[PDB]
């Protein structure tokens, strides 16, 4: 019943932009801590951004000023606008719901972002 | 007569940040220079006023708000800040005029097996207006299905405890905060 | 002056039925603010433990967590074939941003 479904990944040149979408069901986006978490191929987990239910947003330093998180209350969706992309931004991007101080109990299958040389 | 600042700072126990305590102060001569010169304050930041040039200033009402938060959360007790505390527990207006005072209280507000006395609000649908105060305990509904008072999946109790253990890092240690909002005039 | 997580060992290979313990260390006391995740390759992480020792629903009982302060352990009492994966700890209620452990990969040999 409950699931998150990422979409929008692809292959992009450096300095190009990309926009990701996370369709929720069984869970209301604007009522939750919704974060984006990425994982570079072969490396560890790196939190990217979060948006509070109240609307506050926060970002990792490595994406500050280049990434923008948003939500669509109408379509129960979470979005990540990724601008000025760099090679170190190549990763699988996951949206997840925080239910306790960072505990991500629900994840999506991810979407693959690749920044060509 | 003197203002009851001893009752504010030297109080035996402070309130939880979600139920922050407010005490009005009026009809009393107040000594402020002693407060600023006191080295017992980790944080003493004033907004809209010089801290030294304070004894020579008259204001109608002076409200003193006190509570307890983490060390790392003290930076949220400031004008135009966002975060768990500023959004859902205690909000200061952009045009705030006053001072924020904080000091480490690990020796008082931390117990060996953790101190679960001090709470904070983790879930709230929308932000607090400046100086708003929410003390409701209704199950936060995170999904479409209503909770009907039964906690569970998508059905979260809104308040969480700090659990102050004396071995926590300073950023996770309890600090006591006092916020002095002034009512300035001409 | 931020808090950092270390995870040991980095890599370990064991056999079916083995009792496996993984350590996560915080650079400063963080009480019980921790979560453990399992990530099989090409799949999204799965929450195993949160608040240092609370087992997530649906997670098999052989997984368990413990520790408080700076030392945290994840324990698989009896390794199963499907248990091969990387394992991440995570600093909960962390400021300014959530911190993840570097991960512990677990392989399975004879
Ligand atoms: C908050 O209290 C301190 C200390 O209070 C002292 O110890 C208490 C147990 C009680 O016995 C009080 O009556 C004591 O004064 C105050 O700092 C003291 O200030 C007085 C003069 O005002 C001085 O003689 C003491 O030496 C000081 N004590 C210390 C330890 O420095 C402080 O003024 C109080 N703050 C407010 C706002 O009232
Ligand atoms: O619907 C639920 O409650 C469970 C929780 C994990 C995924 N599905
Ligand atoms: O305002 C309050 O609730 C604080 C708590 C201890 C006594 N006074
Ligand atoms: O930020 C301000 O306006 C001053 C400087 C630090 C304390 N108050
Ligand atoms: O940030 C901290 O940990 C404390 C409180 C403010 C100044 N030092
Ligand atoms: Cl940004
Ligand atoms: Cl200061």
């Amino acid at each position: 019943q409950v699931q998150l479904v990422e979409s929008g990944g692809g292959l992009i040149q450096p300095g190009g932009s990309l926009r990701l979408s996370c369709a929720a069901s069984g869970l209301t986006v604007n009522r939750n801590y919704m974060s984006w978490i990425r994982q570079a191929p072969g490396k560890g987990l790196e939190w990217v951004s979060v948006i509070y239910s109240g609307g506050s947003t926060f970002y990792a330093d490595s994406v500050k000023g280049r990434f923008t998180i948003s939500r669509d209350n109408s379509k129960n969706t979470l979005s990540l606008q990724m601008n000025s992309l760099r090679a170190e931004d190549t990763a699988i991007y996951y949206c997840a719901r925080d239910f306790y101080e960072g505990s991500f109990d629900i994840w999506g299958q991810g979407t693959m972002v690749t920044v060509s040389s | 007569n003197l203002c009851p600042f001893g009752e504010v700072f030297n109080a035996t126990r402070f309130a939880s940040v979600y139920a922050w305590n407010r005490k009005r102060i009026s009809n009393c001569v107040a000594d402020y220079s002693v407060l600023y010169n006191s080295a017992s304050f980790s944080t003493f930041k004033c907004y809209g006023v010089s801290p030294t040039k304070l004894n020579d200033l008259c204001f109608t009402n002076v409200y003193a708000d006190s509570f307890v938060i983490r060390g790392d959360e003290v930076r949220q007790i400031a004008p135009g800040q966002t975060g768990k505390i500023a959004d859902y527990n205690y909000k200061l207006p952009d045009d705030f005029t006053g001072c924020v005072i904080a000091w480490n209280s690990n020796n008082l507000d931390s117990k060996v097996g953790g101190n679960y006395n001090y709470l904070y609000r983790l879930f709230r649908k929308s932000n607090l207006k400046p100086f708003e105060r929410d003390i409701s305990t209704e199950i936060y509904q995170a999904g479409s299905t209503p909770c009907n008072g039964v906690e569970g999946f998508n059905c979260y109790f809104p308040l969480q405890s700090y659990g102050f253990q004396p071995t926590n890092g300073v950023g996770y240690q309890p600090y006591r905060v006092v916020v002095l909002s002034f009512e300035l005039l001409h | 002056s931020a808090i950092q997580l270390t995870q040991s060992p980095s890599f370990l290979s064991a056999s079916i039925g083995d009792r496996v313990t993984i350590t996560c260390r915080a650079s400063q006391g963080i009480s019980s603010y921790l979560a453990w995740y399992q990530q099989k390759p090409g799949k999204a992480p799965k929450l195993l433990i949160y608040a240092a020792s609370t087992l997530q629903s649906g997670v098999p009982s052989r997984f368990s967590g413990s520790g408080s302060g700076t030392e945290f352990t994840l324990t698989i009492s009896s390794l199963q074939p499907e248990d091969f994966a990387s394992y991440y700890c995570q600093q909960l209620n962390s400021y300014p941003a959530p911190v993840f452990g570097p991960g512990t990969k677990v392989d399975i040999k004879a």
